[PDB]
């Protein structure tokens, strides 16, 4: 019929075993299981990759990578511009698109049902339904960890000289 | 990270075996998470992954196990720009003045009043990429500036790449799939399969420059320091094109290091060079792999791996769980001799006793000798010419070794280094009796758990990084997802742990359960077959669905 469906088994220590008939159902299971354990972590890291840390937390805080909120936000706003995200999505295979669509839907399903049993950030304005673009933002953040990501502060600091001697 | 793949010629069962020991953060966007994925008939893979990714990053399947370590290859280049003498916002390529591009981003900032303000920021860009400034080294003055070209910005293949790896049957298939797509951004890949092949690949996305361009296109001062820096005023220094590469400007797969053997391969973040010393990997671009002295983790691994005795699963496990501080093997014997030559030097007395009684480990019950040794090494690192036997490229596994105590200046500086280290240790708040496990911990809510292991720079295979917080050292990264895989007839047997546990949320039943196990170094079955899964008395099942 449609659309997304997954069978999840958990063994000791909360390890999920996800079975599905296609990538979309598989992603659904992954997103739901991961949310049960780590919704707050993902939401925080998505705020970072969206360049919204200063909006929620102010200029005095840092990301989990220990970058100041504003320079981090400038870097991720630069990296994850709409045109970059859309080019990236357009280059994805149907299978990968489906994995990501399922993941977002599964994470969101858990959020709809969450009553705080395994989620400490219930009620925070930054804990919100996610989109496939948010997963692209996280992916690109990881992609550049071996490159321009290590120069985030240096990019933000790059300004032309003044009148100095 | 460590990785060891063992093949049919060395494994006790004549089949493949893989130890995966990545060293990664215990929190945040790189926190590993275990999962098993199955689309019956065509996908069945288990391992661990990074947050947000719907694929397995390090794992195993019916006939194959693989893992990754961060490589030494460059994945970007800096470009030194020659600025227009009339305008520092313009730069010269082949003598022609080009304008920088400007891209403004706007950010909302929550103020003290709790309201949002808008902040705009200009990002300057060249044809190579954005400009970057490191004050005092990479400045933007009226003569020069630096731009950065990141090779992975155009790597749209990265998710596809791991999904493809997740579908791989054996080592040959894995190699085909990685070489075909070239979507791996910044790690090596090591793998073993049931038939007993052991594979190392330095197959990642690396800027390509034809060999004849490198001498003139490099910035000599900067590459000497290990920065991949090129001359950005010459159009001939653009990354080279080769139709065989999966992406314009990257190095084709055939020019990247691969070693396929039946004995072993290993990597602990050094270059491809001594993956297996019996078959050194040489002759590659400096952007890819260089013959640099290996670090103590690799030197430790090779000391255990070399030779003719069969390797058992237990052997690989215990290379991790022994917590041996391998750097001590090079300096501790001569250091203790200095201690013996200096009894009655009251300032060295406590340090010398602690070092002498020390088990040379980073175990929970290792004594304060480890702490003294760490602080001494931090200072020894920085002394000039103090090795008795300095690095010998003809003996890259056995050097450097020893302290040059027969040189009076060295003996003087080494003793002073120990005196200073001892002083530092003793003016810290460390009690009497205290063992390493009393000091290094992972906080869980209102409680702590003692964590074994120590910094990888001291040659501890079980690498653990911690930072001082209050009365303790708080673990921030290191050993994370552990998997040790063998292939008996029934199906793959995987054993390991996720050191920091599945959940980062203090409310979860899975916030500290594996962390208690990691403390006691008690690895567990990673159940993969339906039979293994059904045998778990903790088994729970949920089926979920919703409309598209
Ligand atoms: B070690 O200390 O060298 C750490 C290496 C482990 C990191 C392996 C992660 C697998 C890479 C996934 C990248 C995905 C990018 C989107």
């Amino acid at each position: 019929p449609t659309g997304l469906a997954a069978d999840i088994r958990w063994t000791a220590y909360g390890v999920p075993h996800i079975r599905a008939k296609d990538e979309r159902g598989l992603g659904y299971g992954i997103g739901y299981a991961y949310a049960r354990d780590n919704a707050c972590l993902l939401a925080e890291e998505i705020v970072t990759a969206r360049g919204e840390r200063a909006r929620y937390f102010g200029s005095e805080g840092k990301s989990s990578a220990e970058l100041d909120n504003l320079p981090s936000d400038i870097f991720y706003a630069w990296l994850n511009q709409p045109e970059a995200l859309q080019a990236f999505w357009q280059a994805q295979t149907p299978a990968v698109r489906q994995l990501l669509e399922g993941y977002a839907a599964g994470f969101n399903r858990f959020l709809r049902e969450a009553d705080g049993k395994t989620t400490s950030c219930l009620g925070q304005p930054w804990l919100r339904a996610i989109a496939t673009d948010d997963l692209l933002r996280l992916t690109r953040r990881l992609l550049v960890e071996g490159g321009v990501g290590q120069f985030a502060d240096a990019l933000v600091a790059a300004a032309p000289p003044g009148a100095e001697k | 990270s460590n990785a060891i793949a063992v093949g049919s010629e060395r494994s006790a069962d004549g089949k493949g075996m893989l130890l995966a020991n990545p060293h990664f953060p215990w929190n945040g966007a790189m926190r590993f998470y275990q999962m098993h994925l199955t689309i019956p008939g065509r996908l069945d893979v288990m391992g661990a992954s990074l947050p947000g990714l719907p694929v397995v990053n390090i794992g195993f399947s019916r006939h194959l196990a693989w893992t990754h370590t961060v490589d030494t290859s460059s994945h970007f280049t800096l470009y030194r720009l020659a600025l227009d003498p009339k305008d520092p916002r313009r730069y010269l390529v082949d003598g022609r003045s080009l304008p920088l591009e400007e891209k403004s981003v706007a950010i909302e900032v929550r103020g003290a009043d709790g309201k949002l303000s808008r902040v705009e920021h200009k990002v300057y860009q060249s044809i190579y990429g954005p400009l970057v400034v490191w004050p005092g080294k990479l400045d933007w003055n009226r003569s020069e500036a630096y731009a950065l070209r990141d090779a992975n910005l155009e790597n749209t293949r990265v998710l596809q790449q791991w999904y493809s790896i997740n579908q791989a049957s054996d080592v040959a298939d894995l190699r085909r799939r990685v070489e075909a797509l070239q979507g791996i951004p910044w790690v090596n890949t090591l793998a073993a399969d049931e038939q007993g092949n052991a594979l190392y690949m330095n197959q990642s996305v690396v800027p390509y420059l034809k060999p004849e361009l490198i001498p003139a296109c490099a910035i000599p001062q900067l590459v000497a320091e290990g920065l991949p820096a090129l001359q950005g005023q010459d159009s001939r220094c653009a990354w080279s094109r080769d139709p065989a590469a999966a992406q314009a400007g990257i190095t084709p797969a055939a020019q990247l290091p691969v070693l396929l053997r039946r004995d072993f391969v290993q990597n602990s973040n050094d270059s491809a060079w001594l993956t297996n010393p019996a078959s050194p990997l040489q002759g590659f671009s400096p952007l890819v792999s260089q013959e640099k002295p290996i670090g103590p983790r690799a030197r430790y691994a090779l000391s255990r791996l070399q030779g003719k005795q069969p390797l058992e699963a237990k052997t690989l496990e215990e290379m991790v769980t022994a917590n041996h501080v391998f750097s001590a093997d090079q300096v501790l014997p001569d250091l203790l001799r200095l201690c013996r030559d200096n009894q009655g030097e009251k300032s060295l007395a406590r340090a010398c006793a602690a070092l002498a009684q020390w088990d040379r480990g980073a175990n929970l019950d290792s004594g304060s000798g480890f702490v003294y040794f760490q602080r001494f090494m931090q200072r020894f690192a920085e002394l000039d010419g103090a090795w008795k036997e300095p690095f010998d490229a003809q003996r890259p596994l056995d050097t450097p070794q020893g302290i040059a105590l027969d040189r009076p200046q060295v003996a003087t500086q080494v003793r002073q280094a120990l005196a200073d280290a001892a002083a530092e240790v003793e003016k810290s708040g460390i009690p009497d009796g205290a063992r390493w496990g009393d000091l290094q911990v992972s906080t869980r809510g209102q409680e702590r758990i003692a964590i074994p292991g120590g910094d990888g720079h001291f040659g501890v295979y079980n690498a653990i990084q911690s930072v001082r917080k209050g009365d303790h050292l708080e673990v921030v990264g290191g050993t994370s997802y552990i998997q040790l895989v063998t292939f008996p007839e029934e199906g793959p047997k995987a054993r390991g742990l996720l050191a920091f546990s599945q959940s980062s949320d203090p409310r979860s039943p899975h916030y500290r359960d594996q962390t208690e196990l990691f403390s006691r170094q008690q690895w567990q079955t990673l159940p993969f077959s339906d039979r293994q899964i059904d045998a778990d008395p903790q088994l729970q099942r949920l089926s979920i669905r919703e409309a598209a």
